[PDB]
Parts: C-alpha cells; structure tokens; sequence
C-alpha cells in the first residue's frame, strides 16, 4: 500500500560453503507485473546482477558465477521475492538489493530497496569474479573532481555495442536511484544540466554546470544481451 | 544481400547500380508513374493519389524546386529525387491539411513553366495511442490513454493490432513527454516469453520493407510521431514504442500480422 | 402492454394467463425442449446445450430437486420451474467449471429415480473488463485495465463495442473494489449530449429483453458481475457500470448495435 | 500540476441590479474531461446549482432563478471556468463556490474550491428562492443532538423518485466534502461506522457510534432531472 517500497531481510554472516536464504517484501505497487532482481554491491563497490525472475515466475536467469548455487523464486500472492544462496563464497560478501524493471520501461531499475548485508567468513580487492563472457562495461574516469561551474562529462565505454545505456545515481548511505533512462531521457526531478548521449560502444553523461548536489557515484548500465552488466562508477567530487 | 523492393534511381533506365521505377530482386514499382516533358497560362495544376509518382525531365533548374509551396500550403514530399537532371516526385501518404500545394520552376525554352501539385485528400485515422489530452488537435488516433490518468511510478500498455491481407494504414502516437526510443525510425522489440532482453533496433530491420515513410508533428508540448505501411509484410511483426511524462509512464505495443 | 418475450410458466398447456414453452406476442421457445416421462441402475445422466430445456413429469419429490449436486458440483440455473408438480430445468450460458452436475429424486412406482446434468462446456471469455490485478482467475475478460495503475482523483473509461446480427455472448466486469450501480440487475445510463442527467436503471429495461441470464461470483476481494444476451435486441443501446477502488475508479461503457 | 485545485477568484459588494464575473482556477486534473458547476450557499446555509457546463463546453444548464441573468463558460486551453451575474438581486448574496463532476463518477462533486463571497446590496432567511417545478429534498431532522457511540440516522425524502442520492459533508470554515457516492458507496477515508442506503423518494445516511469527529452538516443531492437539488442539511451535534 501508499508508494512503492522493497524490504529486504535475511543476511549477517555464514561461513565458507555454508547456505542462507533472502528475502524480500513489495508493497505499493502490482508485483506480478514487474521483473524482479537481486543486485549486489561488492566492498569495491561494484554492482553486479545475481539473479532475475520475470513477471509470472517462469523464466529465471543466473549470471555463471552464481548458476548452480543459487535460487531466485517468487510469491505473486505474498507479494515476496526469494534468493536461496548456497556453497556461499567469499566473493559473495556484498550488500544485496532488490530491485525491479518492467519491460514497458525499457528495464531500468527505478526502484532499489536499501540492501540487505552478507559478510561470508588473505585478502582481496577488484574485479568481482565477473567480466567473462559477457558485454563489459569500462567508465572513466574512476575519480572526476571539478569545480562548481564547470562543463563535466563522464565516460561508458562498452566491450561491444550496445543499443541503450541507463544511468544510475548513488550517494553514501543510500541504494542506486534512477537518473537518466533509456541513453538519453533523464529520470523525474533531475535537473535540466544533465545530459546523456551515445551509441554503440561509446556513451557519456555530461553536467552543463557542476554543483554541490551533483556530488556521488554515477553508474552506466547495459542489457543488450545477458548477462546485465553495470560499469565501476565515475566518483564526482567538489573539494 | 537479398535486396528485395520498390526502386527510384537507388545506388546498390540504369547507368553498384541504379534502378529507374547475393539475389537482388527488382520489383516494378506499385503505383502509376505521371511523367510531364518540356499547361494553362505557363503553369501546370496536378492532382497526385497516396504514393503516386511525377517524375519532371528538364535541364534547367536555378534554384531548389519543389522544396517550397505556390501558396499558403508546404507540401512535403519525403522523395525528390535529382539526377541527370530528371527531378522525381513521390506523394505522401500524410498530410498536415488539405489545403497544401507544392511548387517546382523549369526554364524551358524562354518562357517560365510552373508547376503546382495538390492532394487528392482522404480523411485518415492513425491506428496508434493518443496519450495527450488535448482534444484540439489535426490527428485523430484509433485508441487513446491520457497518460495524466496513470498513477506515479505506473506503466500501462496499449495495444494496436493490424490483420490485414494488404496493409495501407498510418501506425503512430502522440505524446505530451519523452518518447523512447526515437520513434518510429528506431523501435523497442517486443517482450520475450524468456528471461531475455528486448534492444532498441531501426524499424526498417524490424518490418523488412523499403521506402518506410515517416512522419512527424509537435502541437505544444505535444509530440506526433507516425509511419507509412502499404502492402503485405513476409512474418508478424511486433514492436514497442515508450510515452513518458515526469513519473508517469505508459508504452504503446503493435503487432502487425501477415 | 406490448408483452413479447419468451415464455415457461410465467404469469401476465394452458391455465392473467400462464405461458408453456395490450397486444402479447407469444414467442415459440427458442431452444430445445427434453422431456423425461416418469435409465442404467435407476439414474439417469444427460448433457445440456447452453439455453436448453429439460422438464420433468413427475408427482412425487419428497425435498427440494435439482437445488444440490450429486458428486463435488454445483450445477446451478437461475430458472428452476416448479408448477403442477411438473419442474422445469434451464441450462445456464455460464458455469464456474465443467466438472459440474445437479441432481433430482423422482419417487416414481416404488423406486428412486435420480436424473444427474452435466454441461458441454465451452471455453468462454466475457466481452468486457478486468480492472483486478490477480493474473489467477476462473475467468477470461477481453479487455483489461488494472485499476491500480490509475491515479488518485482520476476517471478512465474502458469501452465494450458489440456488433452482431444476433447475440449469443457474456458481458461483465471484475472489480477489486465498489461496484456502482448494483450491476449488471441495474446499470448506469449513457451521457447525454446535452447537460441532462443519467440515472440509475433496471438493465432489463434498458435492453428489452425477457429471462436476461444474470451471473455473478468472488475471488478474495475481487467481485464479478456478468449478464448472457441471446439474440437481436431491437435497437442500439448502451449503458455503464462503475468500479471504484480508495481513490480510484474507472469505469466500464457497453455499446450493444442492432 | 499536483493534486486537484479549484480557486475561485472576484466577488466582493455590488449594488442591486449590477454586475460582476467570477473566475475559477482549475489545476491538477484534465480539466476538459470534467463537468463544471458554480453551486452557492445562502447565508441559511441551503446549496443551490447556479450553473453548469459540459467537458465540450457546448452544452449549459441554468435553473430558473438565475436563466437570462448569468452566463456560463470555460476555457479549456487556460483551465479556467467563468460565470457573468447580470442584473444581481438580494436573493444572489451568497459563496460561491466552483465544483466538478465526471459523467464516470454518477456526477459527484468530489471537488470544491474554499468558495468567493458576494454580497448584494428589509429583511429575510429561509426558503432561497428555489423550490418550484424541480425534486426538493427535505431532510430531517435540521439538528441532530446525539450522544457519543449512539446509532443516529438522518432522512432524505423526495418530492418524486429519484434513483440515487449523494452525500456530502460540511464543517465549518469549509467547503462540503464528498461523503456517500451513489446512495451506498461510502467515499475515500470515510469511516466504515458511516452507511448509506434508499431507494424512490426515501434515503438515509447512519453511522453505527457516533463520535466527535461526525459532528458537522450532512446534505443529499440528487440528480434524476434538471435541476440538480441539495437538502437544507442535518446539523449532526455532540453536546
Ligand atoms: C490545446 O490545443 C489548443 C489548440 O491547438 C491549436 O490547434 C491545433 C489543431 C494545432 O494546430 C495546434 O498546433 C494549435 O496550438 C491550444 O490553443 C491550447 O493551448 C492547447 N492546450 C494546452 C494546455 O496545450
Ligand atoms: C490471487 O489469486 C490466487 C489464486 O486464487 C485462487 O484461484 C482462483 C482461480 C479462484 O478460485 C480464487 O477464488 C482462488 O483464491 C490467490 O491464492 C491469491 O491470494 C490472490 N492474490 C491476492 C492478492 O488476492
């Protein structure tokens, strides 16, 4: 009931190899009518899909570092999305959210829960155990610091083409929002100095004039084929 | 290549080839072809059908013809063809009103002969969503979903579906907001019945015709955008085409069959 | 009084006059009529057409017949004529399944004679619309508009056009929310062209036709109204039912030609 | 843009037998789509239809009392509503207040502006000129008095058949809000103590306890034949 909103609950900390399942709540909307998703957020901070179900339940798709031991299911009538994780991994240490995207909003996540935590327990740092097999997504740069009232552009450059980007906007403390859809269409309430352009394998996110509220991560994103693949972010900083 | 539809003067009468109206079919072109060679009072008055081609012969044009109209009237023409000096006209299928006229200038001889084209006008329905809620405007859509009656943060589809032996029907919408993609020159595939994405594609790939015509109109902040099918498709066809207005979201999909 | 309608038993064989199947036409019964005159292990299965007739003479029923099933069933028909110990049996157009029967005990002789119904059913969508959310329904609607995705304060109409030189189909809708009128026994009249009032009438006015088969059915929160109309209706007419859930409604508008 | 808005603009002093136009604002809503009404309230605090226009605007109603004196219109391009009061009588002193219905929602008036007074100028009160050759709605009784978690019931009868009746509620300090839709259908956020019910010239409204926050002025419309009709009120009372 009232507007959309994704609880996610479960999750703390399993040890190596061990099993643990998550779930999420949706009120505020038709849930049978969206895709659902579960989207992790590494330490590194990257973002990567972990599994998919569609509307009715019947189609489900598993990226090749979680098939074969996890689970992605659906309630429609409890309004409830499940993820059984199993031979859980350290790379599986991450902030997992639920999201959904609709087919008639070219899938673009327009709504993200605040992530529930895994923390599975050497060391580590980089990559994700992902960017084999499938379109990759390469941003630069890592860090943009500008000065207010400056013209910034970021960069998406794509391993092969792509018919669309999604631009995803992230501050601390909070989950990705929506921020310009489908290239180049930005989301409800960004301000008019955000652009977005490109084709192919190159795309950009430009700020006509750079402020204080613009500051936070912003991520590119593609599905032209599976798997869905996010880029590392672009930092935008104003010291 | 299996290059398979109407030709006029398109590179690959001829002269990597071109065709007056790996397979390369030629099919001979579907509609009457109206050729003047150099009427009243040094100008010519003609009435053209939905597809109908003119085709001009003259060597001496100063200046860009049949780009303006005679009167208080643009008649826009999505094909004027120019090479060896043979102008070529092709009607639309869409027109703004009825009262549009287009004009073209041959220097024959030493006299100044003017042509003037009209159209033979057909009050025509678009088969396709209205999602403005205006109800002043020179369109008139088969279905309608004032996109202001959709909730924040909703998507609501509405359908069109053609079943026609031969199709010659105008598909299109009109949107207060952003449409997505850039329809109708590029479409959003239908939905899968898998877990598999649906890309942005030309929908010139997506019918497989040539000459797709396509149209255009803004009425305000109102954005009219349609396309020109005539004749029999090889395979059912679907697409997609997103209207969107601050929260408020609804897609038109179409499925054509044959 | 221009009573002409079809005719079982009714009140205005032979007996303020009743009718076996001022100016009053009297219609000949526009189905088949069954008659058992009181088979393996003393009962008796038949299957039903939709609309046809089965009447049973016998004298002696001891309880209510025909009113309960003899297996997990309900077979129910809205006309179940008890007169001169003669009880007659009308085969509904619609049914909730087809694993369905309606028993009767007929004390004939010294033996109990038990007559078992079944129907030939017939996979059946109604002409009119969904405004639920649930995709798990007993019940096939061919238009759909799920009221949730409607904004608050907002009204969106969904029509319903029929045009048939004779009818033999379901109008209906499912409402997740308040159902306005009392649909379908009473509906919403047309809008005028005018700035006249439209009330609140009886549907059965409204069409002008007798026995209008009314049906109706719960899934949860979710109430569905539907009505079976057979034959021509003697001119165009057209009529409302609005549903209504919180802050938002949407309404249904049936058109019927003839 | 927003919610709903209706706000009513001029009405100030004129002397009889003068003129003066009243403006309303429309935002909020697809204006064209709705039925647009001027409804005032005399100082004995009766509703009486001053005039209504179609979505079109091609189509007007005026009762009696005020055919040939005022005008209805509307401009839908600039979502406004307009009514020119010619040759302004003692009988016209009242707040004016701009309303909608949908043909799709049985004709309610589920929006009222805050209204714009006017005041025209012996000695008078009661009655308000109306009453001839249209459905009059007595409702009973005038004051209410009940005391907290009583059942109470209030009656609405009419002159001839009406086939529904709506209800309204009023508070002082504000305009009526729409309270019972098509005799029965209780409107958004009134509590389920609250029943509606009748039929030909009989209708009520009860409420199963009755508590602090009932207390206010109930009316009955109807709707069956131009013109449209209010009853005089149940002043609902907890002392
Ligand atoms: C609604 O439309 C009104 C009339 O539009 C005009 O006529 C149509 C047929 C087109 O030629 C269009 O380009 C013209 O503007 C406008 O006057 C009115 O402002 C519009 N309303 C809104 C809110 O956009
Ligand atoms: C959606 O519907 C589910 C299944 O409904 C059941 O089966 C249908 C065919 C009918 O027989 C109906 O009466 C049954 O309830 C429910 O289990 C589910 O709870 C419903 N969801 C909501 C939110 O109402």
């Amino acid at each position: 009931t009232g507007d959309v909103k994704l609880v996610e609950s479960g999750g703390g900390l399993v040890k190596l190899g061990g099993s643990l399942k998550l779930s999420c709540a949706a009120s505020g909307f038709t849930f049978s009518s969206y895709y659902m998703s579960w989207v992790r957020q590494t330490p590194e901070k990257r973002l990567e899909l972990v599994a998919a179900i569609n509307n009715n339940g019947g189609s489900t798709y598993y990226p090749d570092t979680v098939k074969g031991r996890f689970t992605i299911s659906r309630d429609n009538a409890k309004n409830t999305l499940n993820l059984q994780m199993n031979s859980l991994k350290s790379e599986d240490t991450a902030l997992y959210y639920c999201t959904r995207q609709h087919y008639g909003n070219l899938y673009f996540f327009d709504y993200w829960g605040q992530g529930t935590t895994l923390t599975v327990s050497s060391s580590s740092g980089g990559g994700g155990s992902g960017g084999g097999g499938q379109i990759v997504l390469s941003q630069s740069p890592a860090i943009l610091s500008a000065s207010p009232g400056e013209k910034v552009t970021m960069t998406c450059r794509a391993s092969s083409s792509v018919t669309y980007i999604h631009w995803y906007q992230q501050k601390p403390g909070s989950s990705p929002k929506p921020w310009i859809q489908a290239t180049s269409s930005l989301a409800s309430g960004v301000p008019a100095r955000f652009s977005g352009s490109g084709s192919g394998t190159s795309y950009s996110l430009s700020i006509s004039r750079v402020e204080a509220e613009d500051a936070a991560t912003y991520y590119c994103q593609q599905w032209s084929s599976n798997p869905l693949t996010f880029g590392a972010g672009t930092k935008l900083e104003l010291k | 290549c299996t290059i398979h539809s109407y030709f006029i003067y398109d590179k690959i009468e001829y002269e990597t080839i071109t065709i007056s109206p790996v397979h390369v079919r030629v099919l001979k072109y579907p509609h009457n072809i109206l050729f003047t060679n150099l009427f009243v009072s040094n100008v010519l008055e003609v009435e053209l059908n939905d597809g109908e081609l003119f085709v001009l012969a003259c060597e001496l044009i100063n200046k860009k013809c049949f780009q303006e109209g005679k009167e208080k009237a643009l008649y826009k023409s999505n094909k004027i063809i120019y090479h060896k000096n043979l102008t070529i006209f092709k009607a639309p299928f869409y027109v703004t009103s009825k009262d549009v006229n287009t004009e073209c200038t041959c220097k024959f001889k030493n006299n100044n002969y003017k042509i003037v084209l009209k159209p033979k006008y057909e009050k025509k329905v678009i088969h396709g969503c209205n999602f403005s809620s205006n109800v002043s405007s020179k369109h008139t859509f088969t279905d309608s979903l004032d996109i202001s009656l959709v909730d924040d943060s909703a998507h609501i589809s509405c359908n069109v579906h053609l079943s026609e032996p031969k199709y010659n029907h105008l598909v299109g919408l009109n949107c207060p907001g952003d449409i997505i993609p850039d329809c109708f020159f590029q479409v959003y595939q239908p939905e899968s019945e898998e877990l598999e994405p649906s890309n942005i594609v030309y929908l010139d790939s997506q019918i497989n015709i040539g000459d797709i015509e396509y149209y255009e109109d803004a009425e305000g902040d109102d954005k009219i955008k349609l396309f020109g099918i005539v004749g029999s498709i090889p395979k059912t066809t679907s697409f997609t085409c997103i209207c969107k207005k601050d929260k408020k979201s609804a897609y038109m999909t179409v499925t054509i069959d044959s």
